[PDB]
């Protein structure tokens, strides 16, 4: 700070602590109802997926 | 029309030759009673010739139960119930749901149902020919604004007259629409030709009103296009009541008539006016 300012780098970083990190599945990720749409399909696909 | 879904289930599923099913034509090759070439049977090379008679002597026993699943699913397609990229997994879902609880009670019902889907398929290309779904949303339209109550004349008897004798013809199947909140007609199914009903609220004071004949354009000429479009396209059905001096409406219906007539044998003359089509004058 000021005029006898040392040569300097930026470092940026973040928080979020009392949250869980969500992925949707979802065929985008938006809360369309319960049930999702993806979640529908795997019931018409009758198969075992790992 | 749509197709039989029981044949269109056989077709599909079954032998496309001489079957265990057809032991009646099968005893016709065998015992060379098939008129149009008997000693055919008799040259076949033994290795065939012989297990041919075992299964018409006695016959392979098979379960029906596929065939009859099918012919629900081709059912379910063509009525629409279901998306045919659906059909795999519906007819997967109803075999796995008719083995696992399977009985002779069960197959039974599955057969009553064969029947009760593949008649329900003939109705339903009937109950879209018929127009009845829209006769129904037009009966419902009736109940709107004043039925059988107008004030200047009773000419507008002849007009709801109209609308009923007309969307019961016209066979592209007219349809009469509810709308979010008003009703309307669509004519023919591309269509640009859609009348808002609820929007005559014109043609409400007009009944009576008699024609200004001189000239069209004049204090009472008010018709928004919504309105003239509804008596242009009704006009092929409404002589009744309707002759010049009965209303200004009826003087526009003996126009819309008559405009109707013009275009047509204005098409009549135009296709033969057109005869060479190409340079010749």
């Amino acid at each position: 700070i000021g005029q006898t300012a040392v040569p300097s780098v930026t470092q940026k970083k973040f928080l979020c602590d009392r949250v869980m990190w969500r992925i949707p599945f979802s065929s985008n990720f938006m809360s369309m109802g319960a049930l999702t749409d993806l979640g529908q399909n795997m019931l018409y696909a009758n198969s075992a997926h790992a | 029309q749509a197709p039989d879904p029981a044949i269109r289930a056989a077709l599909q599923s079954q032998p496309s030759g001489i079957a265990s099913d057809d032991w009646e034509a099968a005893m016709q090759r065998i015992m060379a009673l098939t008129t149009r070439n008997p000693e055919s049977f008799r040259q076949q090379p033994q290795a065939n010739r012989l297990s041919a008679i075992l299964e018409a002597v006695v016959p392979s026993r098979t379960n029906p139960t596929h065939e009859k699943v099918l012919a629900i699913v081709n059912a379910l397609a063509e009525n629409k119930a279901i998306r045919p990229d659906e059909a795999g997994l519906v007819y997967n879902a109803l075999l796995e749901r008719v083995g696992r609880y399977n009985s002779t009670n069960v197959q039974s019902n599955l057969d009553r149902l064969v029947t009760d889907v593949r008649e329900a398929v003939a109705q339903r290309e009937r109950f879209k020919n018929e127009g009845l779904g829209s006769l129904v949303a037009l009966n419902a339209f009736l109940a709107t604004q004043p039925a059988n109550v107008p004030r200047g004349q009773d000419d507008y008897t002849n007009f709801i007259s109209a609308l009923r004798l007309m969307v019961t013809e016209v066979p592209q199947s007219e349809v009469y629409q509810s709308g979010p909140d008003y009703f309307f007609q669509t004519s023919r199914q591309g269509l640009q030709t859609v009348n808002l009903s609820q929007a005559f609220k014109n043609l409400r004071g007009l009944w009576g009103v008699q024609a200004p004949v001189g000239d069209r354009s004049t204090v009472s000429s008010l018709l928004t296009p919504n309105s003239r479009l509804l008596l242009l396209l009704i006009a092929p059905f409404t002589d009744s009541g309707s002759v010049n001096r009965n209303s200004y409406l009826g003087h526009l219906l003996t126009l819309y008539r008559e405009a109707i007539g013009q275009a047509q044998v204005d098409e009549q003359t135009f296709q033969e006016i057109t005869s060479v089509s190409r340079a010749l004058g």
